[PDB]
């Protein structure tokens, strides 16, 4: 299964952010990351723990070992707000993390 | 499609029309999102034909497909209040040959409401 922390993530534009997930057991590197922009279906960002999907800008990167995986956004831009979800696909059943809402800190 | 309002215990069949590719070449996953935004795996079907489900819907939901007409189906039975949610389908771009099962979506949803 999966645990995602933190739940909310206030971040300023330009800032970096990190979201992490932990697996109950070893799943090697099969963890992907989804972005569900508000009012839309989710979309893929990274799969295989660390590979960026086509179309995703390189400000997103993934990493992780054993049971903990992290998504990092180096320079947060405006389009990046919404809820992110990790998911493993090591073995069935497939499971998603509870989600981390990224909100843009503004004036 | 196939969604709508629900009385508890009812049955319903959702569909999912794919295009741009053959249904024998990739998989398809029924995943839902409840109103409190939580995401849940509903059912999967290996490339060979086998299908798992979590206990949540085990015995009630039945995933199926038509490689010819390019259709994915979800046949919910004995609906409960907790099945209320948006239902999506997705293909996986990850042969579980190498221990992953990445899930590309392509569905725009379809809200089922059990009340």
């Amino acid at each position: 299964l999966m645990t995602q922390i933190p739940a909310s993530m206030s971040i300023s534009v330009g800032d970096r952010v990190t979201m992490n997930c932990k697996a109950s057991q070893n799943v090697d590197s099969n963890v992907d990351w989804y972005q569900q922009k508000t009012g839309q279906s989710p979309n893929l960002l990274i799969y295989k723990a660390s590979n960026r999907n086509t179309g995703v800008p390189d400000r997103f990167t993934g990493s992780g070992s054993g049971t903990d995986f992290t998504f990092t956004i180096s320079n947060m831009q405006a389009e990046d707000l919404a809820v992110y979800y990790c998911m493993q696909s090591t073995s069935y059943p497939l499971t998603f993390g509870s989600g981390t809402k990224l909100e843009i800190k503004r004036a | 499609s196939g969604p709508g309002l629900v009385q508890p215990s009812q049955t319903l069949s959702l569909t999912c029309t794919v295009s741009g590719f053959s249904l024998s070449s990739y998989h398809v996953h029924w995943v839902r999102q409840p109103p409190g935004k939580g995401l849940e795996w509903l059912g999967v079907m290996w490339n060979d034909g086998d299908t798992s489900y979590n206990l949540a819907l085990n015995s009630r939901l039945s995933i199926s497909r038509d490689t010819s007409k390019s259709q994915v189906f979800f046949k919910m039975s004995s609906l409960q209040t907790e099945d209320t949610a948006t239902y999506y389908c997705a293909r996986p771009e990850l042969p579980g040959l190498t221990y992953g099962v990445w899930f590309p979506y392509w569905g725009q949803g379809t809200l089922v409401t059990v009340s």
